[PDB]
């Protein structure tokens, strides 16, 4: 298309386009020249520059950074090309028609459609850096469940993106609140259907795209329980360990695969989806640490040719085999030794999957800043598929629950009432309220000067039936 | 006020400190002499397209990118580059060769980038990459496909910045053949400058700017240093600045104390820099520019050379005529001769003949000696033939002096001589002079119409001759008052210039053995006719009688045909 691609993509990538992020140096003491015209060490220091990440403790690179550092590398302007795009999302499989002369590949094959064999490495770029729960109740909600219950959880969590000012051209992810999708939850695993999952999420993600918000990743429980007096929980997952087995992994990197994210410079427009998976797991000591994890892009694209499978060992991959409609080429998976020389080690046995893995960094938001939490709620109205526990949402609840405030007044108290997003979601699949009705309604609960728009939706006939109802069922 | 600068407005305006004084940069045009010429050319190339490029906009001309600077080392380059760059008052990023060079792979590359970009960000910009061969070597020597990376990196950068961009390439290389030849092209360091040895004046003035600061004594005599050093680039004399500097201290050393941590003021005043230390510096001092060819300066004329009046003449009209009066020669479309070949019996006196000529049309002199051409014919020399014409292209007009022509004259050599000289620009002033003493062993082919066809026969002196040499070669020498030379030239019948220089030389010998006697035995300050007479009495023709008379039968020859 003669240049760049034209698509509109998220403004946070936009914003950080924008912006060079080159780091400042001052006059070295070992520069020779004068004040004006630098020489070699006051230049100013490129944004992907490896020597500062490795020596402020940041173990990659911003991915935006990476996207500056390949553009500069090439893409000459006013001559040298017509542009070339500099990201391309890399495609294991084999093309179905190649047709040099030979016949599709069930009974025929060439040289120039062979996959060329793959060399598995650790990535160096991730795209999402900081990945920061709003609130401790988000969480504590979650872990309440596993107490009650005893069983495991899983459920996504929906947010928004921003600039990451801590690191190069890094990203957060804010996430705002965690919907549990129905699942049947066990000892030692998890199960659940992917259609009920699927289309139940379809709904729930229109509902929050509603409201704002958007899907940006799944958080699932890994404790056990200690025989020490209080709570404490093993450290299951550590550097002789397995970080994540064999399944979470594909797991991951087919939630990757299918929610791509938009960009503007590759040819097929996506590349590398901004999704982040959290585990939570026990740090070294008897707490429930939380961690943050994301496959890899060549692991996206790995799984998606199948290629691999779980292994009995937690913390290898097994490797499938050739077959009609499956081209599996050789794995070398590529590591480095104590005397600084990489080794190309053939694993099709098994082979660890610490090569396709990137960490983030969790944490929790300054408790000394401004309060931008869309939601002030979530320790109320019992959240949506907690069948299992006693939690059942109902009329009887929200007769409990949102009556007294409502039949008075005080809308101070009310506004952090209506701002739960459970409540929202619920009060909406009773259908009760109009369309219209109800965009105000998540308008006032989800931004603020609200006054207005609060008084405008108690007055709509729509609420009134809804709290009439309400007080005369029991 | 100056140097881009705006007592204590005066020191300001140079009209912790330990920083600033290791770091006394900003070396402005007065801390340069003896190269007017070049820092005119560069001046030219680099300031203009900067300081004024609305000329270039009206005229519409694209101002030239690179400017190659070569010479040999230690004459200043770098320094002259810092010095037009400091004057300019303009952004401008170093880039040194070997570092660059130093690091790991896949680095220099970025290093070069970054340079580039840079400069181009913040324009107007002037580039100084220094030890540009470094970097960019030739091709058979380093196969490394690091640096052939490097090189393919460099030659991109040079090729993508000539668009409407005031960024100005300055480079730096011993020799202008050991750069890879893929940067001498269009849209690249084109435009070249050759730096050559300082003659008196520049030596002059080089001691003047490095003396300024020593404590010198009264008795310094700084004419006598320049008039002596002879082939001293500024580093040489830098050199001996230092020594001269560190014989003082060692003569005063007998009135200080090395184990004395501190050393007394008095005594430190008392160092004063005195001719003897410059001689003795002189004594300890290693020039080695005159090593390999170089351009030098020439200040010889029609005195030094005596007789050959008609060769005189006919120099003149064969060459000043086309570089002073080109006009006469375009309105009658006549080409000037090409070169021209002396022949005769040795000793003549062809090379003072040469560098007078060369000093006639105000033009540079190259000498290129016998021996250096046996030893680029044996392939152990760094210079070459074609270096040695894209060096005199360079420093155009010149007069390039073979010697000793007849040793390769008797192949590779004469072949890629013929080819750079019928490959030369006719138009351009550059002259190729020739020394031999058997012309008939030269090879014919270089005899041809467009190459050293005039043929110049160079006699033996004559009385008269002889009487002007002697008169010349004494002038530095004290004589006898009252004492005639011409009973000396006519008892020397047939004798050449190196046999009067010998017999001259065996004379003072002689004086100064009889002082020196006398003096240990302890008055001579001429020297006294008995010197002269027993110096004749023990000296000898150098020229057979033989080779005389084939001399003078091969010339009647050649006037019969
Ligand atoms: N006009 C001059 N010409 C040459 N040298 C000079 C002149 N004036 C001063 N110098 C002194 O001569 C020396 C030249 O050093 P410089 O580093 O410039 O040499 P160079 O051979 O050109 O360098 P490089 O090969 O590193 O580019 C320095 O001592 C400088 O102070
Ligand atoms: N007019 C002159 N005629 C001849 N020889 C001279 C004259 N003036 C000076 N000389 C001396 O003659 C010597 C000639 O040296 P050179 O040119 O190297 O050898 P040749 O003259 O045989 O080419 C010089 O050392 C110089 O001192
Ligand atoms: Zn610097
Ligand atoms: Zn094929």
């Amino acid at each position: 298309r003669y240049g760049p691609l034209r698509i509109k993509e998220l403004a946070v990538d936009e914003e950080l386009e924008k912006e060079d992020g080159l780091i400042p140096r001052q006059k070295s003491k070992l520069c020779k020249h004068g004040d004006r015209g630098m020489c070699e060490y006051c230049s100013p220091l490129p944004p992907w520059d490896k020597e500062y990440h490795e020596k402020n403790k940041i173990k990659h690179i911003s991915f935006h950074s990476y996207l500056k550092k390949l553009n500069e590398n090439a893409n000459k302007k006013e001559n040298g090309s017509s542009y070339i795009s500099p990201l391309s999302e890399p495609d294991f499989r084999i093309n179905k028609r190649c047709h040099n002369g030979h016949e599709p590949w069930p009974r025929g094959i060439c040289s120039k459609c062979q996959p060329s064999a793959i060399t598995l490495q650790q990535q160096e770029f991730r795209m999402v850096d900081h990945v920061e729960f709003q609130k401790s109740e988000i969480i504590n909600e979650f872990i309440q469940a596993w107490r009650y219950t005893g069983m495991q959880r899983f459920g996504y969590m929906y947010g928004s993106y921003s600039k990451y000012d801590n690191t190069p051209l890094g990203i957060k992810a804010v996430v705002e609140a965690i919907y549990e999708p129905p699942q049947h939850d066990e000892q030692d695993g998890l199960t659940m259907d992917v259609e009920q999952v699927k289309n139940e999420m379809l709904q729930i993600d229109r509902q929050a795209q509603e409201m704002g918000l958007s899907r940006i990743g799944l958080i699932f429980t890994d404790l056990s329980d200690a025989g020490a007096g209080d709570g404490s929980v093993f450290c299951k997952r550590h550097k002789d360990s397995f970080f994540l087995s064999s399944l979470e992994v594909i797991m991951a990197a087919r939630h990757q695969t299918r929610h791509p994210n938009v960009s503007k410079y590759s040819e097929q427009g996506f590349f590398s989806s901004k999704f982040v998976t959290c585990v939570i797991s026990g740090n070294l000591e008897g707490e429930i640490d939380i961690s943050s994890y994301q496959v890899s892009t060549e692991a996206e694209a790995l799984v998606t040719a199948d290629m691999i499978s779980g292994s009995t060992f937690p913390s290898m991959a097994y490797i499938n085999d050739t077959t009609d409609e499956r081209y599996v080429p050789e794995i070398f998976y590529m590591k480095s030794n104590e005397y600084g020389i990489t080794v190309k080690e053939n694993a099709k046995p098994a082979f660890p999957v610490d090569y396709l893995l990137v960490t983030l960094t969790h944490g929790f938001p300054n408790t000394d800043t401004e309060t931008n939490s869309k939601f002030v709620s979530s320790t109320g109205f019992p959240w949506s598929n907690r069948q299992a526990m006693g939690q059942s949402q109902d009329y009887q609840e929200l007769k409990k629950y949102l009556f007294n405030v409502a039949s008075s007044g005080d809308f101070n108290l009310l506004h952090e009432k209506i701002s739960n997003f459970h409540l929202l979601l619920y009060i909406n699949s009773l259908q009760i309220l109009s369309p219209d009705e109800w965009k105000l309604l998540i308008e006032s609960a989800v931004k603020n000067e609200w006054e207005e728009s609060l008084l405008k939706l108690v007055s709509s006939a729509g609420w009134q039936t809804l709290v009439m109802i309400l007080q005369e069922s029991g | 006020g100056k140097k881009r600068k705006d007592r204590v407005v005066r020191n300001n305006l140079r009209i912790n400190r330990e920083d600033e004084e290791n770091n006394m940069n900003e070396v402005g045009y007065d801390d340069i002499g003896g190269c007017r010429k070049q820092m005119a050319q560069i001046r030219e190339m680099v300031e203009l397209p900067l300081r004024h490029p609305q000329l270039f906009k009206a005229i519409g001309i694209k101002p030239p990118r690179g400017v190659l600077m070569y010479g040999p080392p230690g004459t200043g380059k770098t320094l002259m580059a810092r010095a037009v760059a400091n004057e300019t008052g303009a952004f401008f990023f170093l880039i040194n060769g070997p570092e660059v060079m130093s690091k790991m792979a896949g680095e220099s590359e970025s290093n070069l980038r970054k340079a580039f970009e840079e400069a181009e960000k913040n324009a107007p910009a002037i580039i100084f990459i220094d030890e540009i061969d470094s970097i960019a070597p030739k091709r058979d020597k380093t196969n490394g496909e690091v640096e052939r990376r490097v090189v393919s990196q460099l030659l991109t950068l040079m090729d993508g910045m000539k668009a409407r961009s005031n960024v100005v390439v300055i480079a730096a290389t011993n020799r202008p053949n050991s750069i890879d030849p893929a940067l001498r092209r269009f849209g690249r360091f084109d435009r070249e400058v050759d730096i050559g040895i300082p003659d008196a004046t520049g030596r002059l003035e080089v001691l003047r700017i490095h003396t300024k600061n020593m404590k010198l004594a009264d008795d310094v005599d700084l004419e006598a240093l320049a008039a002596e050093t002879h082939g001293y680039v500024g580093a040489d004399i830098a050199s001996l600045c230092s020594e001269a500097a560190m014989q003082q201290i060692r003569e005063k050393m007998d009135l200080i104390d090395l184990d004395e941590d501190e050393i007394d003021a008095e005594v430190l005043d008392s160092l004063g820099v005195t001719m003897d230390n410059f001689r003795f510096a002189l004594g300890n001092s290693n020039p080695s520019a005159l090593r390999e060819t170089v351009v030098e300066s020439v200040n010889v004329t029609w005195d030094d050379v005596g007789g050959l009046d008609e060769i005189k003449e006919e120099l003149k009209e064969t060459v000043e005529y086309p570089v002073l009066h080109p006009d006469q020669y375009t309105k009658f479309g006549l080409s000037p001769s090409k070169g021209v070949l002396f022949y005769g019996p040795p000793g003549t006196g062809k090379t003072l003949l040469a560098k007078a000529v060369a000093t006639e049309v105000s033009a540079n002199f190259i000498s290129v000696k016998g021996p250096e051409l046996l030893s680029m014919w044996y392939g152990e020399s760094e210079s070459n033939i074609r270096d040695i014409f894209d060096k005199a292209r360079a420093a155009a007009p010149t007069v390039v002096f073979l010697d000793e022509l007849d040793s390769i004259a008797k192949d590779r050599v004469v072949n890629q001589l013929l080819t750079e000289m019928d490959g030369m620009n006719a138009k351009k002033n550059v002259f190729v002079i020739g020394a031999t003493n058997r012309p008939d062993q030269i090879d014919p082919a270089i005899l041809r119409p467009g190459r050293l066809d005039q043929l110049i026969y160079v006699p033996l002196p004559d009385e008269n001759a002889r009487l002007s040499i002697l008169n010349a070669q004494l002038r530095k020498t004290p004589l006898e008052p009252g004492l005639e030379l011409t009973a000396i030239a006519k008892a020397t019948q047939g004798f050449s210039g190196a046999d009067l220089l010998y017999i001259v030389q065996r004379a003072a010998k002689y004086a100064i053995k009889d002082s020196i006697e006398a003096h240990r035995q302890h008055p001579v300050p001429y020297i006294t006719k008995e010197h002269f007479a027993e110096a004749m009495k023990t000296a000898k023709r150098s020229v057979s009688d033989a080779e005389l008379r084939r001399y003078e039968a091969y010339s009647q020859q050649m006037k019969a045909s």
